[PDB]
RNA sequence: AUUAGGGUUCGAUUCCGGAGAGGGAGCCUGAGAAAUAGCUACCACUUCUACGGAGGGCAGCAGGCGCGCAAAUUGCCCAAUGUCAAAACAAAACGAUGAGGCAGCGAAAAGAAAUAGAGUUUUUCAAUGGGGGAUAUUUAAACCCAUCCAAUAUCGAGUAACAAUUGGAGGACAAGUCUGGUGCCAGCACCCGCGGUAAUUCCAGCUCCAAAAGCGUAUAUUAA
């Protein structure tokens, strides 16, 4: 009543399932490259870029706070993003024109948390982790 | 306003780690484990109950 | 405990006799159930010497000496040749070495790599 | 480049992490058995795993089977060979039945305390570790080596022990 | 196979049919096949008709079959 | 790779087949080439020069520079495995070989495994490796492994400072209604949600939990 059955009818299924496989939004996803032409990192898992300034967005309702992100240029291709800075008291690390390291948030290009519209997160300044100059096992270079 | 980033971090009065024997390692920590769970001292059970207080 | 000397036993096994190179090999197993440390090879030279009655314990060639984990035991390979000229025939110059008598080592291999470069270079006499 | 070594895994990680009741039946065996972590009961969980996967399949097929007949044969020797059944157990049902614990005595380590050669399973691991153990005149300081029955009554304490024939705290306490 | 065309000098075009299966459905599909053979004059085949047909030596650009037997209709 | 079964996905990369030597054509020799550590020309780059002229091709092995989130030594040797060839090895008398092999660097990944043990009323016993060495062994020579600390004759654990880490403790999900600080701030939070003066969630101290010489994070992909 809702499908073909014939013993030679191989051609209609065939046919039928490769047309249905573009409604799913994770396979067309994969096999179209819309989504990694408007991707920043260009597929990659990390990015190198240089700080621009630093800016506070503010938390979503019914959350109320400040929280505190950068804005970096990509070195690979010239594109502006806004990536967060984790910690307490860690924007204190970061100073314009500084090299930074900028991974993913952990959601695959969606945002996370109340942080409107942010999707990237500092790891690594002057090429010494950011979590480890928050525990102070390493020193700022320079 | 990006004046008071940091606050409570450099507020938090600060207390020395207290200095304590060493624990046993490898092998010797699960047979601690395990006299302590069994065998010693034979309803709900508590792991880390705490002192009363409010 | 029991104090006592050191003194080792040797067996062979898997014997063949090769004409073709005027030669005996074998497998040689020694048991030093006492012994401190590892036999010399030059130890085992003499003992074999003495139990397959060779005129010269110049003639026998060892090599390749494995010691059992947990110790006792030290298995390797041997070959008797049937006279010393033989033996300076057929035996690799590294082996030979390690008894005494072998060539010295020629000169490093890059030195001669760049004189032969340099020598295609030219013709005649100047080569 | 160009080398030809195999390799594999003998373990895997149950899928489940945080199980009250898994993690409190684990904590059993390796006070009682003296083990280091819990990837050594991760471990016999795949050979247990394997054995019980190749009789399920062998058990589908019929009996005349000539597989059947070749390998039923070999995975039973092996079985009766180092003991997680006894003899009397002959049909090819009886391996579904092995649990943990029946491969878990077949240990080095918890041979030598039941037979007597240690206070406790934990004097027994270091004194296997430390070379005073010897199979068939063989030093063995694997703890998770698997004895065979044949080779249970040539158990004994190594001959360049001091505890049996050596001593080639007390040799620096002389001098 | 079957004469499917005879409109070449000395040359005719055959087709072969066969069933080909799929695993993942378990099912069959309908496909073909063209060739193209050299028709001596010894033989008058038709549109429809069944020929066995043999290989040989390249004789042109596509043609490496000759005709070997007619079956009419 | 993943796994009831049916499937989904990866395959530049060790073996087999194809193609190329900056780009693009053309060709001689030769049994065999449209050859590039062969030749000829053009294009793009580029080196020496007494200015007349003459050269170059690392997607071979090491090395540089750039590019990037991203990948080792300008090391030793032909001892083994093979190829070429006028050629067995030796004797005045040692063929070449960055193919290949061996070491250095190397927490990609995989296997085994220390950081104690036994007692007596808080002190007593043994045992052993990490490490230091060796008549020596291994090796082309070294290195690692294995053997030993007298065979007449050979160093060494008590805070055994030879001192284990990484994440967590409202729920999913194992584990505190502890004690200070902050007061919708600073911050946490993959999701639900905490924080506005008594915070089970932030910053810390104690205690506890999980995996353990390993453990978090990001991005892909398989199961779910
Ligand atoms: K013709
Ligand atoms: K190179
Ligand atoms: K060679
Ligand atoms: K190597
Ligand atoms: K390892
Ligand atoms: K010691
Ligand atoms: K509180
Ligand atoms: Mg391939
Ligand atoms: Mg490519
Ligand atoms: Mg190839
Ligand atoms: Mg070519
Ligand atoms: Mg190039
Ligand atoms: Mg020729
Ligand atoms: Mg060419
Ligand atoms: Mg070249
Ligand atoms: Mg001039
Ligand atoms: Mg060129
Ligand atoms: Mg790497
Ligand atoms: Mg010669
Ligand atoms: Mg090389
Ligand atoms: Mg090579
Ligand atoms: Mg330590
Ligand atoms: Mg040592
Ligand atoms: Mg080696
Ligand atoms: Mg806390
Ligand atoms: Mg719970
Ligand atoms: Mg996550
Ligand atoms: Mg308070
Ligand atoms: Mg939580
Ligand atoms: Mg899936």
């Amino acid at each position: 009543m809702t499908k073909t059955n014939g013993q030679n009818a191989a051609r209609k299924l065939v046919r039928l399932r490769c047309r249905n496989r573009w409604a799913d939004k994770g396979w067309k996803r994969a096999h179209t490259f819309s989504a990694r032409k408007a991707n920043p990192f260009g597929g990659s898992s990390h990015a190198k870029g240089i700080v621009l300034e630093k800016i506070g967005v503010g938390a979503k309702q019914p959350n109320s706070a400040i929280r505190k992100c950068v804005r970096v240029q990509l070195i690979k291709n010239d594109k502006k993003i806004i990536a967060f800075v984790p910690n307490d008291g860690c924007l204190h690390f970061i100073e314009e024109n500084d090299e930074v390291l900028v991974s993913g948030f952990g959601r695959s290009g969606h945002a996370v948390g109340d942080i409107p519209g942010v999707r990237f997160k500092i790891v690594k300044v002057s090429n010494v982790g950011l979590y480890a100059l928050y525990r102070q096992k390493k020193e700022k270079p320079r | 306003s990006l004046a008071r980033a940091g606050k409570v971090k450099n507020q938090t009065p600060k207390v020395a780690k207290q200095e304590k024997p060493k624990q046993p390692r490898g092998r010797a920590l699960k047979r601690l484990k395990y006299t302590r769970r069994f065998l010693s001292k034979t309803e709900k059970v508590h792991m880390n109950k705490q002192p009363p207080g409010k | 405990f029991q104090k006592k000397k050191a003194e080792v036993c040797i067996r062979t096994s898997q014997f063949k006799v090769n004409k073709l190179l005027n030669r005996k090999q074998f497998i040689v197993e020694v048991n030093h159930p006492h012994w401190c440390g590892t036999v010399p090879t030059q130890l085992i030279r003499k003992k074999l010497a003495t139990l397959y009655k060779v005129p010269d314990a110049s003639q026998v060639s060892l090599f390749g000496f494995k010691t059992k984990f947990g110790g006792g035991k030290t298995t390797g390979f041997g070959l008797i040749y049937d006279d010393l000229a033989s033996l300076k025939r057929f035996e690799p110059n590294y082996r030979k070495t390690r008894m005494g008598f072998g060539k010295a080592r020629l000169p490093a291999r890059k030195s001669v790599k760049e004189r032969r470069n340099r020598n295609k270079k030219l013709r005649g006499k100047a080569k | 480049m160009r080398n030809y070594n195999n390799f594999n895994r003998v373990w895997k990680a149950p899928r489940r992490p945080f199980e009250k009741e898994r993690l409190d039946r684990e904590m059993k065996l390796c006070g009682q058995y003296g083990l280091r972590c819990k990837r050594e009961i991760w471990r016999v969980n795949m050979t247990l795993s394997k054995m019980r996967r190749t009789a399920r399949l062998l058990l589908t097929l019929p009996e005349n089977h000539p597989r059947r007949l070749l390998e039923g044969s070999a995975i039973m020797r092996r079985c009766h060979e180092y003991g997680f059944l006894d003899e009397e157990k002959d049909k090819l049902d009886y391996v579904l039945s092995l649990t943990v614990p029946d491969i878990l005595e077949r240990r080095l380590q918890t041979i030598v305390f039941k037979a007597g050669l240690a206070k406790s399973v934990h004097h027994a691991r270091v004194l296997i570790q430390q070379r005073h153990i010897a199979v068939a005149k063989q030093i063995v300081t694997i703890p998770s080596f698997i004895v065979r029955v044949s080779s249970e009554r040539h158990i004994a304490f190594a001959d360049a022990s001091p505890f049996g024939n050596g001593r080639t705290r007390a040799k620096a306490a002389k001098r | 196979g079957v004469v499917h065309s005879t409109k070449m000098h000395r040359t005719i075009i055959i087709r072969r049919n066969y069933l080909h299966f799929i695993k993942k459905y378990q099912r069959y599909q309908k496909r073909h096949k063209s060739l193209a053979v050299h028709c001596s004059p010894a033989f008058d085949p038709k549109q429809g008709d069944e020929v066995v047909i043999g290989q040989c030596r390249p004789l042109s650009k596509t043609i490496r079959y000759n005709v070997l037997e007619v079956v009419s209709k």
